[PDB]
């Protein structure tokens, strides 16, 4: 019940972007970004229309 | 140089210490630095001009049951900003705690130092 990917190392400066679209009629999931540690750097939204979740997040260090 | 002090110390399980500062001084830079040495401790630097103990208010964030993670981000950094006076960031393969801090006021201050709410999985 829980999915987790890992990602290429980011330059300072850059940013990221995350997307869900449900086919089946599934329920919306949570998505969260974190890094190695687990340490929470942002949060999934949900919009209006309820059918799509949007993350994004810039690095400083 | 001016005054620097070596500090060591146990952490428990939500617990922290709490140093009182004399008087301070006018026009000062004050540097703290606090690394683990053990544990899976996380550093978190603190300060506070009364000495009202912090612990039921970070106790109330981590009994917070909300579902959605934002919450628990927004509410650690009010709650923070709101009580204490200045904070720094916790973890982290660099830093780790290095705040600096003046305060053109005089009096006694209480500097604080504990963990945060965090997770590791």
């Amino acid at each position: 019940r829980y999915l987790t990917q890992h990602t290429r190392n980011l330059q300072p400066g850059d940013t990221f972007h995350a997307l869900v679209e449900p086919i089946g009629e599934a329920p919306l999931p949570r998505l969260r970004l974190t890094d190695s540690g687990g340490k929470p750097l942002a949060f999934g939204l949900i919009d209006q229309p309820g059918e799509s979740v949007e993350l994004n997040y810039t690095c400083d260090q | 140089e001016g005054r620097v002090q070596h500090f060591t110390g146990y952490i428990e399980d939500g617990r922290g210490i709490f140093y009182s500062l004399p008087d301070m001084k006018q026009g000062d830079i004050i540097y703290a630095s606090m690394q683990n040495t053990g544990g899976n401790l996380d550093p978190l630097v603190g300060i506070m001009a009364e000495e009202i103990d912090p612990a039921v208010s970070l106790g109330q964030v981590l009994e917070k049951a909300l579902a959605s993670e934002n919450d628990l981000i927004s509410e650690l950094t009010a709650v923070a900003d709101r009580i204490f006076l200045g904070w720094d960031d916790d973890g982290g393969k660099g830093y780790s705690a290095s705040l600096e801090f003046t305060i053109p006021r005089d009096g006694t201050y209480h500097i604080f130092a504990g963990s945060t709410i965090t997770n590791q999985r």
